[PDB]
RNA sequence: GCCCGGGAGUCCGGGCACCA
RNA sequence: GAAAGAAUUAAAUUAAUAUAAUGGUAUAACUGUGCGAUAAUUGUAACACAAACGAGUGAAACAAGUACGUAAGUAUGGCAUAAUGAACAAAUAACACUGAUUGUAAAGGUUAUUGAUAACGAAUAAAAGUUACGCUAGGGAAGGGUAAUAUAGCGAAAGAGUAGAUAUUGUAAGCUAUGUUUGCCACCUUCGACUCAACAUUUCCUCUUGGUUGUAAAAGCUAAGAAGGGUU
RNA sequence: UAAUAUUUAAAAUCAAAUAUAUAUAUAUUUGUUAAUAGAUAAUAUACGGAUCUUAAUAAUAAGAAUUAUUUA
RNA sequence: UAGCCUUUAUAAAUAAUAAUUAUUAUAUAAUAUAUUAUAUAAAGAAUGGUACAGCAAUUAAUAUAUAUUAGGGAACUAGUUUUUUAAUAAUAUUAAAUCUCGAAAUAUUUAAUUAUAUAUAAUAAAGAGUCAGAUUAUGUGCGAUAAGGUAAAUAAUCUAAAGGGAAACAGCCCAGAUUAAGAUAUAAAGUUCCUAAUAAAUAAUAAGUGAAAUAAAUAUUAAAAU
């Protein structure tokens, strides 16, 4: 019909970009957590520097942040597998897999955890 | 009838007022077929099994120990207090009538009686 | 039977119906001093089938029952519909009487001393007739009913007579016990082998 | 006797649906619960029609017939009725007429298994290969000690799994309804319900 | 609904209004 | 230790529900019974749900009277969701509201009720065809896609083949390719003959070759290369 | 160590890494084949095209422009 | 007509939008086996029955040198055994648009708090246009798991959107042009030349496979693991 010339693989450059994006997302989360921790420290009664130093850093309480922190639910880039950085689970593909770059707004969308065996 | 093609519209039944929400006496809370929810404190039930508020207050959904395997919707009279209210503690009533200060009005009220 | 909790679906599940049957069964308690077999009640049901046509027959049957027993029967209506036999619901057909206490004892005595003996070829109750929780049943033909005292005294009065079933409920846990008990009251069980 | 023609009372048409790609890792129908050697699906889930199944069955049967005390059992039944429109007709004017029966087969499911003291495993394997040729997927031979297909490039052993008691779990972390029931059971409530 | 023809009742066929 | 009572627990459920299906229902709405035929009453109905409007749905409360109930209370028809139809014009009653000079009336209005527009928001009380003799305004409100069918090929091999699946054959089922057929979609609005042919190869002949208990030879059959020339 | 019959797996197992008490234990995370054929029509080859696969002897010097995992 | 848009304005106006707290459990500390504070874990107030998961009940399917119920055939002298036929029961296994006993995420959604106020909501007086949409992705119905097909659902873009990339390109990937300027960050995409910009590392490939549109069963050859 109408030619949408989009390849089934990604170029190395694309892959690298994807990786970078993933890393950035992780970093954002990390930063958020750090901020929360330092706020907690300040509330308790410490300085900024002191808070930064502290061995026992506080985990976040809010559900979403906690979930993000868990690597079971939301892996970090170094943890993540090759097969999940550049492919998603498609319920109706051959091999039940599909290049992430096919997913509508893949540059914004985050999607790490494919199914366990698929 | 080679083709079918008939059907009725959706009935829009369901919860119309959620836990924590402030109702006013009369407001419909839940629409339903049958009683999936039962009337609780300060709540009435109409011909459709529609649950509605009898008093101004806050809507709550609860499980009543006295009635296992039944879900309740009720109106707590004020927000702070829980609704499957302690069985022996005195029942929190509203009264909710104002007194006729205006003297003429009061007089009129005094005068008026049953037929 | 309760469900094995080896899966989360078993959680709020209704239990499995008994391995053997659909219905649940009672516990058999040992026969001690507190729960010896005894006669509980005697139910007589005379479902006159010819009453599908003639409704007066039902009335006559009821009267006969009353005469036999000395306590008011209750009408038996046709509970089902079926075309093969001419049967339609809402039709009085026969009478049913619940006998208890002294009256039931009296009835049993009458059955044993007079009727069952007088019936020509009677070889006794069948041993297979156990309800299985200590209940026993047997029939009487239309002819045997003539042998009752209240009917025998006036054969002129009773042209038509109607056969009946007799059910006997006992405090027995099992059928064999019940039949033994019945034998004590002079009931011949020479009908068969258990 | 009628796995290929299930006798439903009300012969009713059925929406096409979709073949499940059991993502929670089902393992159900994927093990050979009777029989020695089996035939499993290796590829993506597929809709196998009754005719195909029958043909496969017949192919297998010729291998079994010779065996003394040898038999074949069929693990799946064609339960979904398929309606097909006449080729000549155009779009519209409702759904077509009942054509045939099919079965949705997930990725790792066993179609058939066999057994028969006499049979050499090689022969069985051959038979299953032959059967495969009649079916619309790609198939694999399974033995009594071959690990279960979960995904399409992933396996597992059913013996290695969490043997839980779920009542206990519930008790540990209870639902609201259960709690309510418990409360009700507790003395005062029981006393004062006054039904 | 009202009026006929084949004391009341049933069962049938005619009309006469109503026809917005 | 027994008898009786009060029960309680379990199971409750597809039985029953005026009536389809769904949701509910034993604390019963389900069943039985007493009284009662009364809430299948009368004015105001806030406020919600729903909702374009017209409509619809639940309904607290105020007042008037009634039924049952020791009382608490409960009843504004039916366990719930279908069971329906606007205005206009007519018709019947009530109202005391106007009464075209005044008084009566007529007529209109208010309240209550009646019959249908099922194309069911109903164009009129009242309405079918044909035009290839047609005309006007407009709209498009074989190609492209698909490959079910078709043709072609493969994989596996039931079975033929005087024996032996695989010389030659090759059921039904499998996997594909082509866009040469019959269709489907609606992006988009003529079959033959003559003349001249160009291109392709899935080759009919001619050239080379492998297989052929079915290559003795000659004729064949089948397969590989091959489009140079030719193909009434 | 030869031959032998399957399988193409990190589920299990092993290795490595991260988080919890911590030289261990617990929990999570990641790591398991490749070619060739099958392969095909009509204006013209058709990765967009050029073209790209490296080699001593010698280059102040080329060494994938493919596929997979990465770095700056 | 409502929906979506605009103009002017109103206020004992923050009602709007977004998130958080709200629950359960464990550990520690303090008071009276409870309450508070701190930490940690848990898909964490209330509403729900899709996926997934399941075969319970309902509807369907399979297997028994198993049990029962009768029948057919059979041996010896009606009794009996075996071979079974069907049904029911038992045990095991299975699936479904109109089965869900377990059961997500997304979702609907509440009060207070915090953030958005050159901001949002509500209302009042005025105006419109629109009511043949298209594609992409996801989950579907119809079709044959055909269609650049058709019908709806969710999101985006196009419609009405220029710019960079996808060779060319409505709908893809990024990004919204007030006007310039061109120093610095860059997005998606790329970096031998055409053509703006590149150097490395480890493997694999010898087919030009492949190099921005992956063609299947199957066969052959090799390689690992047991
Ligand atoms: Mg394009
Ligand atoms: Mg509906
Ligand atoms: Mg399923
Ligand atoms: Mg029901
Ligand atoms: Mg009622
Ligand atoms: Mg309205
Ligand atoms: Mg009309
Ligand atoms: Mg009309
Ligand atoms: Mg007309
Ligand atoms: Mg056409
Ligand atoms: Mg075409
Ligand atoms: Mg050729
Ligand atoms: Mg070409
Ligand atoms: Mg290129
Ligand atoms: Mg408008
Ligand atoms: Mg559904
Ligand atoms: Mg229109
Ligand atoms: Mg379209
Ligand atoms: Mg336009
Ligand atoms: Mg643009
Ligand atoms: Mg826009
Ligand atoms: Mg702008
Ligand atoms: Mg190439
Ligand atoms: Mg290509």
């Amino acid at each position: 019909g109408l030619l949408w010339k989009i390849p089934w693989r990604m170029s190395t450059h694309q892959k690298t970009r994807q990786r970078e994006r993933l890393r950035n997302v992780d970093q954002v989360i990390k930063q958020l957590t750090l901020g929360l921790h330092v706020q907690r420290c300040q509330d308790k009664g410490l300085t900024y520097q002191e808070a930064m130093e502290s061995k026992k850093k506080y985990k976040p309480r809010s559900k979403s942040l906690r979930l993000l922190n868990k690597p079971s639910v939301f892996p970090k880039e170094n943890q993540m597998s090759s097969k999940d950085k550049y492919w998603t689970f498609d319920k109706k593909a051959v091999g039940y897999r599909k290049g992430i770059h096919k997913v509508p707004k893949w540059t914004k969308i985050s999607i790490r955890k494919a199914p366990k065996f698929f | 009838s080679r083709t079918s093609m008939k059907d009725s519209a959706g009935r829009r039944l369901g919860p119309k007022k959620y836990e924590g929400q402030d109702v006013s006496t009369g407001e419909i809370i839940m629409r339903q077929r049958g009683t999936k929810f039962y009337p609780g404190e300060n709540v009435g039930i109409g011909k459709d099994h529609s649950i509605f508020a009898l008093e101004p207050g806050v809507v709550r959904y609860y499980l009543d120990p006295f009635h296992p395997k039944r879900k309740f919707i009720g109106v707590a009279l004020r927000r702070d207090l829980k609704l499957p209210s302690p069985h022996f503690e005195p029942t929190v009533r509203r009264f909710g009538r104002f007194e006729l200060t205006n003297k003429r009005a009061a007089y009129k009220e005094e005068n008026s009686i049953s037929r | 039977r309760a469900w094995s909790g080896d899966s989360p679906y078993h959680l709020n599940r209704p239990p499995k119906n008994p391995r053997g049957s659909k219905a649940q069964l009672p516990d058999i308690h040992p026969i001690k001093w507190s729960n010896i077999p005894g006669l509980e009640s005697v139910v007589i049901n005379c479902f006159v089938r010819e009453a599908r046509e003639n409704q007066l027959l039902a009335i006559t049957a009821a009267l006969q029952l009353q005469q036999i027993t000395g306590c008011k029967p209750h009408p038996i209506f046709s509970k089902n519909d079926v075309p093969t036999w001419k049967l339609r619901k809402g039709h009085q057909m026969g009478a049913k009487v619940e006998l208890k206490g002294k009256e039931m004892s009296q009835f049993l005595s009458t059955l044993t001393e007079i009727v069952l003996p007088r019936i020509r070829e009677y070889k006794g109750i069948s041993n297979q007739s156990g309800n299985r929780f200590g209940g026993i049943s047997f029939g009487l033909t239309a002819e045997d009913i003539k042998f009752f005292p209240e009917i025998d005294a006036n054969q002129d009065s009773w042209p038509k007579t109607f056969g009946m079933h007799i059910n006997i409920n006992t405090s027995a846990q099992l059928d064999y016990q019940a039949r033994t008990l019945l034998s004590g009251f002079q009931f011949p069980f020479f009908g068969e082998e258990k | 006797k009628h796995e290929y023609a299930p006798r439903f009372k009300i012969v009713q048409k059925k929406q096409k649906g979709r073949v499940p790609v059991r993502t929670g890792g089902s393992i159900k129908g994927s093990t050979l619960q009777f029989g020695k050697y089996g035939l499993r699906l290796k590829s993506e889930g597929i809709r196998i029609s009754a005719q195909q199944l029958k043909e496969a069955d017949n192919a297998i049967m010729r291998y079994v017939r010779p065996l003394n005390n040898g038999h074949l059992w069929r693990r799946l039944c064609t339960n979904v009725a398929v309606c097909i429109k006449g080729n000549e007709t155009r779009m519209g004017k409702g759904k077509g007429g009942f054509d045939h029966w099919m079965v949705r087969v997930p990725t790792g499911k066993i179609l058939f298994e066999i057994n028969g003291d006499d049979l050499h495993e090689k022969v069985a394997r051959e038979a299953f290969r032959k059967a495969g040729t009649k079916l619309p997927g790609v198939y694999e031979f399974v033995s009594l000690d071959s690990l279960v297909r979960v995904g399409l490039h992933s396996f597992k052993n059913p013996k290695d799994d969490p043997v839980k008691n779920f009542y206990d779990e519930n008790a540990k972390k209870p639902s609201k309804k259960y709690l309510n029931i418990l409360k009700s059971q507790e003395p005062q409530y029981k006393l004062f319900r006054g039904r």
